[PDB]
C-alpha cells in the first residue's frame, strides 16, 4: 500500500528465502509471519503476530507476499517497539539493591516463567551468544544484557 | 554460470582434436568409429549417423562448441561445488545422510521430483545409509566407482 | 516493613521479606477478585465466574462455592502490594470487607496492633506476647512512626517525642468496648514512659515506681469479674504526667470517673464485687482478717456473695500481697494501711446486720453485728442504730424524730455502704495524687485515658446515658482535632479546599444533655423536691423537649421484656432508649444525715470521709470533672489508640466478623474512611511515587537527575487521568480513590507487555542469527540443487560420456 519500492525489494529479499524452504513456489506458512518479520528487522510479541496474520500452526494457511506487505505495513507502524528505557525500568523491579546486578535464576525465570515465555533453549541460546557471566556472586548485570541483545548478533559489520 | 567457459572450451578444442587425427579433415565417423576403438567398445551405424546430425550442418570446432554449450550452462566450478555440499553435513566426514538429502533434495529449495529424485539413486554414491558427496561431484564431470 | 525484618524479636509486629514477597505475590484480576457479603465472617474473597444483570454467580476464595450475589454485594478488592498493609488508610479501595481484611489478616498472623490514619488499632490478643519486653523498647525509641511496624510503643514514643520537639502538651485516648483492654494498653503506654523518661537522682518508691503502684491499689478497689472481662475497669482515668524540660517526669496526677457504686450491695448471677473484698478474706495477711473483725471466708458476707467468688485467672491470695506492696511503694503507714482495710471490712459486716419490725418500727436483731460495724467507724452502737431506726430530720421549722422500717432501715444500711465506698475510693485517689505530687518543676504533661466508649444495650437506664454523654463529647474532641490537621496538612501542601468541623455535629446530643434546661439540668431539680417522682421526671423532661429537639424522642419497645423505656437520645454511636427508672434515687446520694454527723466524730478516715469541705448529685459532679477534662483535652496533641474485642470467649486468635465489624462501625474507624473519601485520601510522597510508576511512561533521564513532582505530573497527563481525582502538592500527590487501584493495575499489565517485549527482541536476535545460516545454506543448495539436475540430463548423453573418458587422454 504505503511502502517504498526499497521497502518491497526489502521485502521480498526475505520472502524469498521464506519460500525458498517450504519449496519455491510463491507462498508461505502463516507461522512463518512471525520468524519473516524478525528478518525485516522488527521484533513483534506473539500477540502482536497472531492478531497481525500469524497463526499458531503450521498447516494452518499460507500467504502470498502482496499479502505479506500489508501485514508488514500495518506493523512498522506500531512504536511501542520497546525502548531500552523501558526495559530498564522494568529490571529495576528486580533489582533487589540497586547495584545493577541480578541473581542468576530470577533473570532465567523471569524470562522463563513470565510475560510471553521462553523456552530453556531460547533462554540458553541467548545466554550464550550474548556472553554473560555471572560473577561471584552468581548475579548478572541486566544493562550487559540489554545493550547485547538489542545490538544484535552481528554488531559492527561481520559477526 | 552458463553460456562460454574458457578452460572448458579449450578442452572441447582439444577434445574435438583427438577426432581428427583420425584425419585433419574433420575426418568423422571414420574416426568417431576410429576414436571408440582406441577406448573399449563397438558402435552401431544409425548413431555415428545421428550422433552426427543432432548437429544441422558440419561439426566444425565453433559449432562443436554449440552442441556442446546448450549442454553445459551452469556447470558450476568444482569447490563452488564441492563446499555446496559441505554446508549441510558440518558433521566433518564426507557425508549427508539418506534421509537428510532426501527431504533437502524433495521438498526443500526448487523441489526435486519424484522421477528426478529417483534417477538420482540409480547411479547415486550412496552405500551404507550415508551419502558420499565429493562423489557426485566426482560423477560432477567424471572420475570414479 | 521495619528494621531488620528477620529479627527473633519482630515475629508478633512485621513477617519475613519471604513471608510478605508471598501475599503480596498472589494472583489478580481487577475484572475478576472481588469482596463479597457472607454469614460468617461477613465478607469473603471472590472470583466472578458469570454476569447477567445483577445475578452475577461468584466463585469464592477458600469454599469454592457459587452462590449469586446481587450486583452491588460484590465489594472491590485491594491488589497484593496492599496485602498486610501496615497502616489502613493507604488502602486504595476503601470498604468494611476490606478494613475487616485488612485487619484478621494481620490479627490472625500475630499481628494485634494497626494502624489506619490518625487511629491505631489494637486487639486482644487474649496472651502473653513478647511485643514488651525492654530490647524492643529501645529499638522503638526515637524512630518516627513509619520506620518501624504498628506498634503501641510508637504512638507512646512519637508522642514522647513530639511532646519535647513542640514544648506543647500529648493526650493519648485508649477506647473500645469492655473487655478490649485498654487497661492493658495503658499501663504498657504507662510502664513505657516510666523507663524512657525515669531521672537520674525506706519502703518508699521512685516517682516512677509510684506512678505504676497505681494500678494494683486502684484496681484492687476500681476493678471486678464482668462477664464481658475478668478484671473490669469499673471505672474511667485520665492519669496525667508532667515532664521537666530535660523531658525527664516530674510526677503525676490522677482522675477517676462514674465509680460503679452498686456492686458495693450488688452482684449479678455471673459477675462478682470489688477486687479487693475477696483479696482481704484471703489468707494472704491473717492478723488483718482480724482486725477488720472478719472470718477467711467470702461466703458469709451478704455483700459479696451474690455472684462468684472466683475468677478463672485469679490468685486472689497474691494480687492482695500485690495489691498489699504497691500501698508501701506509694508510701502508706501500716496505720493508714489498716485504716483503708477496716473500712472495707465495715462494708461487710454492713450487709450482716439483720432487722426485724414491730409496726413501722424496724429494730436491730443481732446488735452482734452492728457492736462490730461500730468498733470500724469508731463510732458507738447505741447511738448509731439510733441514727437508723429512729432520726430526727428537719421539717422546716423543726427536728422531729421519725420511725424506719425494716424495708427502709434496710435501703438505708446500702447507701451508707455505697457511700464509704464511694468516700473511700476518693480517698485513696486523693491520697497517690498526694505521694504523687513531688513539686518540681512541670513544662508540659502526657495524659493518658482508659474509659468505656459508648455504651450502648438492650436496657438503658442512668449510668448509661452517664458514659454515653461522655464519649459523645470524646467523639466531637476527634471530629475536632481532625478538621485542624486535615485543613493544616492541605495547606502545608498548598491544596485549596474546603472543609468542615463535624463536632459541630455532634452539638445537639451534647446541648441537649448539658444546657440550662435539659436532661442533667431537669435532674437536678427533680432530685431535689422530696415530693420527687419517677413519673414527675418524665413529665418536666417530655414537657420541655419533647417532639422539640429532634435528639429527643419516643423509646423503642422489647416485647414483655427488658423494661419500659421512655425517652431516646439519638447519639453518635447510634441511638438509644433510656429508662426513667428511678435516677432520681440513682443520681442523688441519700443517707440519713444523723449518721453523718454521727460519723463526723471517732477514728480519722471516717473523719476526713464524712467531713466535707448538697451537690453530690452523681451527675453535677460528672459535669464537674467531664469539663476539667475537655480543658486538659483541649490543650494537648490528641493521640489514638482504638482498642477492639475480638471475640466473645475469651481466645486467642479469633475472629467474630459479626462483632468486630460491629465495633468498627461506633469506633469511628469507618468514619475516618468515609470521610476520607470524599477527600483525597490516598497521599503519596513524590519520590515513593517516582519508584513505581515511571515504568508506565518512561524515558531517558537517569533517575537521579530526574524531579520527583515532574515524573508523577508526566506520568498521569500521559495516562490522561482526570485533573479531579488528584492534587499535586509540594510533597505529596492527592489521589482520590481507585487511583492507586488503577495504576497498580496499569502497570502489572505494563510489565507483562515490558517482558514480552524483551523476549520479542529476543525471539528477534536469535532468529536473525539463522537468518545468516539460511542465506548461505540457500546459495549451498540451489547449486546442488541446480547442478545434479544439469547432470541427470548429460549422464545420458552420447557425446557428453565419450567427451569424459577421451578427457584423460591427454
Ligand atoms: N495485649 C495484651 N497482652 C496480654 N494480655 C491482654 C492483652 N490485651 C488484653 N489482655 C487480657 O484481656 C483481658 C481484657 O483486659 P482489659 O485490658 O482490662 O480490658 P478493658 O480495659 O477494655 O476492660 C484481661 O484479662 C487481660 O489480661
Ligand atoms: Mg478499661
Amino acid at each position: 500500500s504505503q511502502l517504498t519500492k526499497d521497502e518491497i525489494e526489502e521485502v521480498r529479499e526475505v520472502f524469498d528465502l521464506f519460500d525458498f524452504w517450504d519449496g519455491r513456489d510463491g507462498d508461505v506458512d502463516a507461522a512463518k509471519v512471525g520468524d519473516l518479520l524478525r528478518c525485516l528487522g522488527m521484533n513483534p510479541t506473539e500477540a502482536q503476530v497472531h492478531q497481525h496474520g500469524g497463526t499458531k500452526k503450521m498447516g494452518e494457511k499460507a500467504y502470498k507476499l502482496e499479502e505479506i506487505l500489508p501485514i508488514y505495513e500495518e506493523m512498522s507502524s506500531k512504536d511501542t517497539g520497546t525502548a531500552a528505557d523501558e526495559f530498564m525500568e522494568a529490571f529495576k523491579t528486580f533489582d533487589r539493591e540497586g547495584q545493577g546486578l541480578i541473581s542468576s535464576a530470577e533473570i532465567r525465570n523471569v524470562l522463563k516463567m513470565l510475560g510471553e515465555r521462553i523456552t530453556e533453549d531460547q533462554c540458553n541460546d541467548i545466554f550464550t551468544f550474548c556472553d554473560i557471566r555471572e560473577d561471584i556472586d552468581g548475579n548478572i548485570k541486566y544493562e550487559d544484557l540489554m545493550k547485547k541483545v538489542m545490538a544484535g548478533p552481528f554488531p559492527d559489520k561481520s559477526d | 554460470r552458463v553460456k562460454l567457459s574458457q578452460r572448458q572450451m579449450q578442452e572441447l578444442k582439444e577434445a574435438f582434436t583427438m577426432i581428427d587425427q583420425d584425419r585433419d579433415g574433420f575426418i568423422g565417423m571414420e574416426d568417431l568409429k576410429d576414436m571408440f576403438s582406441s577406448l573399449g567398445r563397438v558402435p552401431p551405424d544409425d548413431e555415428l549417423n545421428a550422433m552426427l546430425k543432432e548437429c544441422p550442418g558440419q561439426l566444425n570446432f565453433t559449432a562443436f562448441l554449440t552442441l556442446f554449450g546448450e549442454k553445459v550452462s551452469g556447470t558450476d566450478p568444482e569447490d563452488a561445488l564441492r563446499n555446496a555440499f559441505s554446508m549441510f553435513d558440518e558433521d566433518g566426514q564426507g557425508f549427508i545422510p539418506e534421509d537428510y538429502l532426501k527431504d533437502l533434495l524433495e521438498n526443500m529449495g526448487d523441489n526435486f521430483s519424484k522421477e528426478e529424485i529417483k534417477n538420482v539413486w540409480k547411479d547415486a554414491p550412496l552405500k551404507n545409509k550415508q551419502f558420499n558427496y565429493n562423489k557426485m561431484v566426482d560423477i560432477k564431470g567424471k572420475a570414479e566407482d | 516493613m521495619t528494621m531488620d525484618f528477620s529479627d527473633p524479636d519482630m515475629e508478633f509486629l512485621c513477617l519475613t521479606r519471604q513471608k510478605l514477597m508471598e501475599a503480596t505475590s498472589i494472583p489478580f484480576d481487577g475484572k475478576k477478585n472481588c469482596w463479597v457479603p457472607d454469614p460468617d465472617f461477613g465478607f469473603v474473597g471472590a472470583e466472578i465466574q458469570s454476569t447477567k444483570g445483577d445475578e452475577v454467580t461468584v466463585k469464592t476464595d477458600k469454599t469454592q462455592e457459587t452462590r449469586v450475589v446481587k450486583k452491588d454485594d460484590i465489594g472491590q478488592r485491594n491488589p497484593p502490594k496492599f496485602e498486610m498493609n501496615m497502616d489502613m488508610a493507604n488502602l486504595t479501595f476503601l470498604n468494611e470487607a476490606s478494613i475487616l481484611h485488612n485487619l484478621r489478616s494481620r490479627y490472625e498472623s500475630g499481628f494485634i496492633y494497626t494502624y489506619s490514619g490518625l487511629f491505631c488499632i489494637a486487639i486482644n490478643p487474649y496472651r502473653r506476647l513478647p511485643i514488651y519486653t525492654q530490647g524492643l523498647v529501645d529499638k522503638y525509641r526515637g524512630k518516627r512512626r513509619a520506620e518501624m511496624p504498628p506498634h503501641l510503643f510508637s504512638i507512646a514514643d512519637n508522642a514522647y517525642q513530639y511532646m519535647l520537639q513542640d514544648r506543647e502538651n500529648q493526650s493519648m485516648l485508649i477506647t473500645g468496648e469492655s473487655g478490649a483492654g485498654k487497661t492493658e494498653n495503658t499501663k504498657k503506654v504507662i510502664q513505657y514512659f516510666a523507663l524512657v523518661a525515669a531521672s537520674l537522682a525506706e519502703k518508699k518508691g521512685t516517682l516512677e515506681d509510684q506512678i505504676v503502684q497505681c494500678n494494683p491499689v486502684l484496681e484492687a478497689y476500681g476493678n471486678a469479674k464482668t462477664t464481658r472481662n475478668n478484671n473490669s475497669s469499673r471505672f474511667g482515668k485520665f492519669i496525667r504526667i508532667h515532664f521537666g524540660t530535660q523531658g525527664k517526669i516530674a510526677g503525676a496526677d490522677i482522675e477517676t470517673y462514674l465509680l460503679e457504686k452498686s456492686r458495693v450491695t450488688y452482684q449479678q448471677s455471673a459477675e462478682r464485687n470489688y477486687h479487693i473484698f475477696y483479696q482481704l478474706l484471703s489468707p494472704a495477711f491473717p492478723e488483718n482478717i482480724e482486725k477488720i473483725l472478719a472470718v477467711p471466708d467470702p461466703g458469709l458476707y451478704g455483700f459479696i456473695n451474690q455472684g462468684t467468688l472466683t475468677v478463672d485467672g485469679i490468685d486472689d491470695e497474691e494480687e492482695m500481697g500485690l495489691t498489699d506492696t504497691a500501698f508501701d511503694v506509694l508510701g502508706f503507714t501500716d496505720e493508714e494501711k489498716l485504716s483503708m482495710y477496716k473500712c472495707t471490712g465495715c462494708i461487710l459486716h454492713l450487709g450482716e446486720m439483720k432487722w426485724k419490725q414491730r409496726g413501722e418500727q424496724a429494730e436491730a436483731d443481732g446488735t452482734a453485728e452492728a457492736e462490730k460495724v461500730a468498733f470500724l467507724l469508731g463510732v458507738n452502737a447505741g447511738d448509731l442504730l439510733k441514727c437508723l431506726l429512729k432520726p430526727k430530720i428537719k421539717v422546716g421549722t423543726e427536728y422531729v424524730t421519725q420511725g424506719r422500717n425494716k424495708d427502709q432501715v434496710t435501703n438505708s444500711i446500702a447507701a451508707l455502704a455505697k457511700s464509704l465506698y464511694d468516700r473511700m475510693f476518693n480517698w485513696l485517689v486523693r491520697r497517690v495524687n498526694q505521694t504523687l505530687d513531688t513539686k518540681a518543676k512541670r513544662q508540659f504533661f502526657i495524659g493518658v485515658l482508659d474509659i468505656a466508649g459508648f455504651e450502648i444495650f438492650d436496657f438503658n437506664s442512668f449510668e448509661q446515658l452517664c458514659i454515653n454523654y461522655t464519649n459523645e463529647r470524646l467523639q466531637q474532641f476527634f471530629n475536632h482535632h481532625m478538621f485542624v490537621l486535615e485543613q493544616e496538612e492541605y495547606k502545608k501542601e498548598g491544596i485549596v479546599w474546603e472543609f468542615i468541623d463535624f463536632g459541630l455535629d455532634l452539638q445537639a446530643c451534647i446541648e441537649l444533655i448539658e444546657k440550662p434546661m435539659g436532661i442533667l439540668s431537669i435532674l437536678e431539680e427533680e432530685c431535689m423536691f422530696p415530693k420527687a417522682s419517677d413519673t414527675s421526671f418524665k413529665n418536666k423532661l417530655y414537657d420541655n423537649h419533647l417532639g422539640k429537639n429532634p435528639m429527643f424522642g419516643k423509646p423503642k419497645p422489647p416485647k414483655a421484656g427488658c423494661a419500659e423505656a421512655h425517652f431516646c437520645l439519638h447519639h453518635y454511636a447510634g441511638s438509644v432508649s433510656y429508662s426513667i427508672a428511678g435516677w432520681l434515687d440513682k443520681n442523688k446520694d441519700p443517707i440519713n444525715e444523723n449518721v453523718v454527723e454521727l460519723l463526723q466524730n471517732s477514728k480519722e478516715p471516717i473523719v476526713k470521709m464524712l467531713f466535707t469541705p448538697a451537690f453530690q448529685t452523681i451527675s453535677s459532679v460528672h459535669k464537674e470533672s467531664l469539663n476539667k477534662l475537655m480543658k486538659n483535652l483541649y490543650s494537648t496533641h490528641p493521640h489514638f489508640v482504638r482498642c477492639i474485642i475480638p471475640n466473645e470467649l475469651k481466645t486467642p486468635g479469633l475472629i467474630d466478623a459479626a462483632l468486630v465489624l460491629h465495633q468498627l462501625r461506633c469506633n469511628g474507624v469507618l468514619e475516618g474512611i468515609r470521610i476520607c473519601r470524599k477527600g483525597f485520601p490516598n497521599r503519596i510522597i513524590y519520590s515513593e511515587f517516582k519508584q513505581r510508576y515511571s515504568i508506565l511512561a518512561p524515558n531517558a533521564v537517569p533517575s537521579g537527575f530526574a524531579d520527583g513532582k515532574v515524573v508523577t505530573d508526566k506520568a498521569l497527563s500521559a495516562l490522561q487521568l482526570d485533573p479531579n481525582e488528584y492534587r499535586l502538592g509540594n510533597t505529596k500527590v492527592f489521589f482520590k480513590a481507585g487511583v492507586l487501584g488503577m495504576l497498580e493495575d496499569m502497570r502489572d499489565e505494563r510489565l507483562s507487555k515490558i517482558i514480552s517485549m524483551f523476549q520479542a527482541h529476543i525471539r528477534g536476535y536469535l532468529m536473525r542469527k539463522a537468518y545468516k545460516k539460511l542465506q548461505d545454506q540457500r546459495i549451498g543448495l540451489t547449486l546442488i540443487q541446480r547442478n545434479v539436475r544439469k547432470w541427470l540430463v548429460l549422464r545420458n548423453w552420447e557425446w557428453w560420456r565419450l567427451f569424459n573418458k577421451v578427457k584423460p587422454l591427454l
